[PDB]
């Protein structure tokens, strides 16, 4: 309950800043079908384009019974695979705050 | 029987992302800049011209003597 203030710190530290934005825009523009023929896994995927993940097309355990969304960035550079990770941490807080309400007592 | 899951007491914290604390934008800026800048120029002409008055006063003592 006291973590989203800490992720709102780095938003002020890096997102709205210009120099770090100027330090990383249009660097590593790899977006073609050789960005998938190289056999990449996620981010340095879908945040560059092609929507696919192993987190709601393939189940693990009770993992589909929770609600969340998956981030997609705009172009195929590092700054649009950086902005996956800010929204990705804004998903794990929801899932933990969704998982605690649903645990039954039982065995190990 | 002594397992975890509590009956109640939940938030959550937000997934939200906002802090628009602006901030005197939109032509309110450039207005405190120009007026205070000319205020510094307004502080001139009352000191340099004043020191210029003392500058002729300083050269006055040189010319009055030296015969």
């Amino acid at each position: 309950k006291n973590f989203s203030l800490r992720i709102d710190e780095l938003e002020e530290m890096l997102t709205n800043n210009r120099i770090w934005r100027n330090r990383t825009v249009d660097i590593g523009i790899v977006t073609a079908e050789d960005a998938l023929n190289y056999g990449f896994s996620g981010v340095m995927l879908r945040g560059s384009g092609i929507q696919w993940d192993l987190r709601k097309t393939q189940p693990y355990d009770v993992y589909d019974q929770v609600e969340f969304d998956v981030p997609i960035g705009s172009r195929g550079d590092c700054y649009d695979r950086y902005l996956c990770r800010v929204e990705e941490m804004r998903q794990s807080i929801r899932i933990i705050s969704q998982c605690l309400n649903k645990m039954p007592p039982g065995e190990i | 029987k002594q397992d975890m899951p509590p009956v109640g007491g939940y938030g959550p914290i937000d997934y939200k992302r906002n802090l628009p604390r602006r901030g005197l934008s939109g032509y309110s800026m450039f207005a405190v800049g120009i007026g205070a800048l000319l205020f510094g120029y307004w502080s001139m002409m009352k000191w340099n011209r004043e020191r210029r008055r003392l500058q002729i006063e300083d050269f006055e003592a040189r010319i009055a003597l030296m015969p």
